[PDB]
């Protein structure tokens, strides 16, 4: 036995869903084994992508161009350092960026 | 399972796979030795009241239906255990006073 | 699995239990939106660098030694010999399951080299922004201003500092 | 910045999430609250009114008993639940307050306390049961790759910035401010002398403007 | 998160966030459902 989790995007999108059973094998149950569990109707793919629906054990599923896609989530752009003894980067130009942080304040205030 | 026409992108646990039996085993040891509950009670004589009997009675098979279809009996209320499901169980001891 | 703990493989027990309304429903819930948040928790706490930085094949860092702290490569998982330290110090059928975070065990030490990568090769300019390569004394140097101390203390007790750091 | 910040807020309506998520999940307890009252517990039926009108109070007492048993049950288990979700509440309303309390009666000199890069200042804006924050940061663009050097030796003394960094562009040394380029002549007034060549490591050979020789010489 | 945030990606002058002294710089270092810092500091030793 085992639990039973939908993956699917927004009704708008697509109807298509894939269906992962939680910590199974898959022998009783396009089918991709993972540790969190047994999935079935995700494509598997080589490429990393940003995470969009998390699964589980770096496993990240998305709708692409259409099918269900499944990949191990990518950690961001590698980005190697031209460290040395001897060379220092210093700003020649700079911007002015504006942010929108936003935090939840009050909590409607129900009496029973 | 989100009580709505309109799902949302995500992941959402809706159920629980169970893989369901096929075949059914019942096992108990063969013994075929008929149980004394007749000599119990069709007995002649019975005890007194503060002198009250106890057999004891082990290895045997009752199948409990003669206390069913006899209707000689004006009281018959059964309080731990219903007796119906009673032929499809195995006790250890039973005693009958 | 509430349905499971309580009633597992009784019918009338599932009815009665949904007699109850959705007391089983809400205590799912409440296990759900927990196991969400825990793995939220851990990108808030780890994930916040945009870029994976590597650290350059040269360790001249004027004396100061990070082959401790950073990754080995011969070791299949990218971890140092203190997150070993750290990971070896660390010890059914219910209804009851356990589920794996997003992020495991190798990508956290992914996150965490790149974060020391970062840092050593360019101070606090890798989380400010764009990451500024700056030369190890130098960062060292600011760091020891930035306290009220003159970097003319560093620079002639640079060999102490750093036997000091690696003791 | 801030007609982007106007255009996102109109295109994304997903930007307010947090805020959107606390009123669902007010909403959400509020309706299994309200559901919870169509469950029998045991009883024959749900209806206050109907067990009265149906039963004696010999039996009538025993079914209701079952009804507001399970009626307490729940409502204790969504009082609770509400006292969590109002603890949550309240650490971010704290936060919120310390964040504005710092961030834009101040200027807060922590790192990603108001959003990433150097922090300027910030203004709040109020939101339905929340407040939000439009955080104005410094954030460098470009950048050039220079040579650098701990220290000048300039008659065999050892020359550090008083603010800045030594930096070359090849032929010449400069001394520039740590987070902008502005390459100075790197003078007496700009640099300090502590110490000598024989202890700084990476020192090299420069020459040190004196601004008091050409004034002595005229 | 705020201790790794004002901790490692710069230099925080707040007393006692970082270890005991003056702070300079930290290492985060990965642990099981945990972090774990390494925060060097600058001690005064000798004194006249
Ligand atoms: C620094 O960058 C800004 C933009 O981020 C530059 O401003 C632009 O300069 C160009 C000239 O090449 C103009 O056509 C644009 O209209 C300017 N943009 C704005 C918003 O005014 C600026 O020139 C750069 N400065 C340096 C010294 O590189
Ligand atoms: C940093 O310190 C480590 C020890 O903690 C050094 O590793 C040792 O290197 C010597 C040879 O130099 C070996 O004989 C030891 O067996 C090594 N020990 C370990 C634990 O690896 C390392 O060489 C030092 N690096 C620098 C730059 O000094
Ligand atoms: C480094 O910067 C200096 C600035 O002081 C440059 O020197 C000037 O170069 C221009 C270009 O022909 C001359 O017109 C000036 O007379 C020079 N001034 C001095 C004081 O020498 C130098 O060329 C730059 N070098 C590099 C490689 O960019
Ligand atoms: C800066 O210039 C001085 C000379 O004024 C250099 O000193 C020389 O050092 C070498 C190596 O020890 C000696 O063989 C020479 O005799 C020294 N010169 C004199 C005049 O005594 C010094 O090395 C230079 N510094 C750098 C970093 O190049
Ligand atoms: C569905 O998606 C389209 C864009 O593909 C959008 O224009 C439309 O408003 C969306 N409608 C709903 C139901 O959200
Ligand atoms: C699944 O079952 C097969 C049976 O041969 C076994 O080899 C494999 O290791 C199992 N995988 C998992 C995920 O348990
Ligand atoms: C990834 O590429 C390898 C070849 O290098 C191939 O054998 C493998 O099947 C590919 N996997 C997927 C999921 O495409
Ligand atoms: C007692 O005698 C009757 C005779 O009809 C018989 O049916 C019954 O089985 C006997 N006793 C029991 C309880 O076995
Ligand atoms: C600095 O030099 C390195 C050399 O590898 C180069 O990769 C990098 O792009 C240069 N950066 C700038 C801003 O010139
Ligand atoms: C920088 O390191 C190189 C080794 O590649 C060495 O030759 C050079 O002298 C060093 N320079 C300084 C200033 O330490
Ligand atoms: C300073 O002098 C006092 C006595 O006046 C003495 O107790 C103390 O140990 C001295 N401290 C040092 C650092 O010499």
């Amino acid at each position: 036995f085992g639990g039973v989790s939908v993956i699917t995007p927004g009704t708008n999108t697509s109807n298509q869903v894939a269906v992962l059973y939680q910590d199974v094998n898959c022998t009783e149950v396009n089918v991709f084994q993972t540790r969190a569990g047994c999935l079935i109707g995700a494509e598997h793919v080589n490429n990393s992508y940003e995470c969009d629906i998390p699964i589980g054990a770096g496993i990240c599923a998305s709708y692409q161009t259409q099918s269900i896609i499944a990949y191990t989530m990518s950690l961001g752009a590698e980005n190697s350092v031209a460290y040395s003894n001897n060379s220092i980067a210093i700003p020649t130009n700079f911007t002015i960026s504006v942010t929108t942080e936003i935090l939840p304040v009050s909590m409607t205030k129900t009496s029973v | 399972t989100l009580k709505s026409f309109t799902v949302e992108k995500g992941i959402y646990q809706t159920s629980n796979f169970r893989v369901q039996p096929t075949e059914s085993i019942v096992r108990f040891p063969n013994i075929t030795n008929l149980c004394p509950f007749g000599e119990v009670f069709n007995a002649t004589r019975f005890a007194s009241v503060y002198a009250w009997n106890r057999k004891r009675i082990s290895n045997c098979v009752a199948d409990y239906s003669v206390l069913y279809n006899s209707a000689s009996f004006s009281t018959f209320k059964c309080y731990g255990v219903s007796p119906t499901k009673l032929n499809d169980l195995c006790f250890t001891n039973v005693y009958a006073d | 699995d509430c349905t499971m703990y309580i009633c597992g493989d009784s019918t009338e027990c599932s009815n009665l239990l949904l007699q109850y309304g959705s007391f089983c429903t809400q205590l799912n819930r409440a296990l759900t939106g927990i196991a969400v948040e825990q793995d939220k928790n851990t990108q808030e706490v780890f994930a916040q660098v945009k870029q994976i930085y590597k650290t350059p094949p040269i360790k001249d860092f004027g004396g100061f030694n990070f082959s401790q702290i950073l990754p080995d490569p011969s070791k299949p998982s990218k971890r140092s010999f203190i997150e070993d330290l750290l990971f070896n110090k660390v010890t059914k059928f219910n209804g009851l399951t356990v589920l794996p975070p997003l992020l495991t065990d190798e990508m956290i030490a992914q996150y965490t080299s790149a974060l020391l990568a970062g840092t050593i090769t360019s101070g606090w300019t890798f989380g400010a922004g764009a990451a500024l390569q700056i030369p190890f004394a130098m960062q060292m140097a600011y760091r020891f201003n930035g306290i009220g101390v003159t970097q003319n203390v560093l620079y002639e007790n640079q060999k102490l500092i750093a036997n000091q750091f690696n003791s | 910045a801030i007609g982007k910040i106007q255009d996102s807020l109109s295109s994304t309506a997903s930007a307010l999430g947090k805020l959107q998520d606390v009123v669902n999940q007010n909403a959400q307890a509020l309706n299994t609250l309200v559901k919870q009252l169509s469950s029998n517990f045991g009883a024959i039926s749900s209806v206050l009114n109907d067990i009265l009108s149906r039963l004696d109070p010999p039996e009538a007492e025993v079914q209701i008993d079952r009804l507001i048993t399970g009626r307490l049950q729940s409502l204790q288990t969504y009082v609770t639940q509400q006292l969590i979700r109002a603890a949550e509440i309240r650490a971010s309303a704290n936060l919120a307050a310390t964040k504005m309390s710092e961030c834009v009666l101040g200027q807060s000199k922590r790192v990603d306390f108001c959003g990433k890069g150097y922090h300027l200042m910030s203004f709040p804006q109020s939101a339905p049961h929340g407040v939000v924050f439009l955080h104005v940061t410094y954030v460098p663009a470009q950048e050039k790759n220079f040579t650098t050097a701990p220290a000048i030796c300039h008659d065999g003394k050892a020359h550090f910035p008083r603010e800045g960094v030594f930096v070359s562009n090849g032929t010449h040394w400069f001394v520039t401010q740590r987070n902008f380029y502005e390459p100075q002549i790197i003078t007496t007034d700009n640099t300090f002398v502590s110490g000598n060549c024989d202890v700084v490591i990476g020192i090299v050979n420069n020459t040190v403007y004196d601004p008091l020789q050409p004034e002595l010489d005229s």
